[PDB]
């Protein structure tokens, strides 16, 4: 599994 | 599922090189994680994002003293000339968002002991019943233990001196300055206290043991 | 410098609510995602919150999905955590905490963490403490020092506070850890003095019990 970024507003 | 696993507990002699490891689930072993330390009545404080090639980023006043590796699912974090203040417990930590929802998983903590420090002997003190507590027909004797380091004590009653089972309750010990504190009471009726010539409050710390009596006489 | 203060604990009955709140200063709070940590009394971290810097973006685990609200008011620099439908395992220590600047890491690292406020959820009885002025057995008095105490007896739920001489003594008091039995907790607190101020001094001990409204100020007699 690869890990994702986080979610943030205007990324 | 995403996993951290770490040892509960480690010790290192002050001044040694010391070096704990955070390990990943296996399909999760190439992930990005960060180190957290928690010094005793502290919160957790940032101590580095370490990636899987062994690159590091260290948190704002962490010593020059703290570095990052990694090896498969493995991380470490490494201390060179552990010092008392290094006394604290690791916990790693690591995020993912899978599925679009967001997770973030803690280990378990590695509570690390820093040996080979000079020790502080107990001081204790010792105080009877109030005459407003006796009245109720109670009595609660106090024993106050303070400037100890390491922090494990052992602390048993006597009377007269002969062990006492029942009625005791006794703290965990609390970090204050750089030693510890804690405290014992022993419950009685007011006739077990005029009863007795003495009782005793008696603490083992490291191989040593501390003694104070008080007398319901005079 | 950076500063994240959570207020807002205190004890709520299971099925209760609460609200706490973390005020940020020091740094640019609109710039910044944010998340809320509990530690439970055995001290295992668990993540309960994320809320991103805009507000777009809300997560919560299992645990509290459907229970707990994060919310952030930019125009106060100020991040909130409503829980409701409180449960006794959700006692802890709730921490606001401030993930890595996005341009820094886009991934998880929580930089900078508050001091916390305490969370009990508890259906056992408020009780007032019973406070007792503690005098040396006459042999303990023959020091330099003299060393007075206050019993606080019987209590819940945490915290009390205690001061000597309402404050003005400070140096040289010892507040001990609190032991638990039964449901109420019981603790002492001790000042020592130059045996020439007391009792030639007055010294009294000022215990106050938040969650029952109560305060009790105990002079140490001879």
């Amino acid at each position: 599994v690869e890990q994702h970024h986080r979610r943030t507003d205007n990324d | 599922q995403l996993v951290l696993t770490q040892s509960s507990s480690a010790s290192f002699s002050l001044g040694a090189s010391a070096k704990l490891t955070c390990t990943l689930s296996r399909q999760h072993s190439t992930y990005t994680i960060e180190w957290y330390q928690q010094q005793p009545l502290k919160p957790p404080r940032y101590v580095m994002e370490l990636k899987k090639d062994g690159s590091h980023s260290t948190g704002d006043g962490i010593p020059d003293r703290f570095s990052g590796s990694s090896s498969g699912a493995d991380r470490y974090l490494s201390i060179s000339n552990i010092q008392p203040e290094d006394e604290a417990i690791y916990i790693c930590g690591v995020g993912d968002t899978i599925k679009e929802q967001f997770v973030y998983v803690f280990g378990g903590g590695t509570k690390v002991t820093v040996l080979g420090q000079p020790k502080s002997t107990p001081t204790l003190t010792v105080f009877p019943p109030s005459s407003e507590e006796l009245k109720e027909n109670k009595a609660t004797l106090v024993c106050l233990i303070s400037n100890f380091s390491p922090s494990g004590v052992t602390v048993a009653w006597k009377a007269n001196g002969t062990p006492i089972t029942q009625g005791v309750d006794t703290s965990n010990p609390t970090k204050e300055g750089n030693k510890f504190m804690a405290s014992s009471f022993l419950h009685l009726t007011s006739d077990q206290w005029r009863s007795h010539n003495s009782f005793t409050c008696q603490v083992t710390h490291e191989g040593d043991t501390v003694e104070k009596s008080l007398s319901p006489a005079e | 410098e950076v500063q994240v203060v959570e207020s807002g604990g205190g004890l709520v009955k299971p099925g209760g609510s609460l609200k706490l709140s973390c005020a940020a200063s020091g740094f640019a709070f609109s710039s910044y995602d944010m998340s809320w940590v509990r530690q439970t009394p055995e001290k295992r971290l668990e993540w309960v919150a994320y809320i991103s810097r805009g507000g777009g973006y809300t997560y919560y685990p299992d645990t509290v999905k459907g229970r707990f609200t994060i919310s952030r008011d930019n125009a106060k620099n100020t991040l909130y955590l409503q829980m409701s439908s409180l449960k006794s395992e959700d006692t802890a220590m709730y921490y606001c905490s401030r993930h890595i600047y996005y341009g820094s890491s886009h991934y998880y690292a929580m930089d900078y963490w508050g001091q916390g406020t305490s969370v009990t959820v508890s259906s056992a009885k408020t009780t007032a403490p019973s406070v007792y002025p503690l005098a040396p057995v006459c042999g303990d008095t023959t020091g330099s020092s003299v060393t007075l105490g206050c019993l606080v007896k019987g209590y819940f739920p945490e915290p009390v506070t205690l001061t000597w001489n309402s404050g003005s003594l400070s140096s040289g008091v010892h507040t001990f850890p609190a032991v638990l039995q039964s449901d109420l907790y019981t603790l002492s607190s001790s000042v020592t003095v130059t045996s020439s101020t007391w009792p030639s001094q007055s010294i009294t001990c000022n215990v106050a019990h938040p969650a029952s409204s109560t305060k009790v100020d105990k002079k140490i007699e001879p």
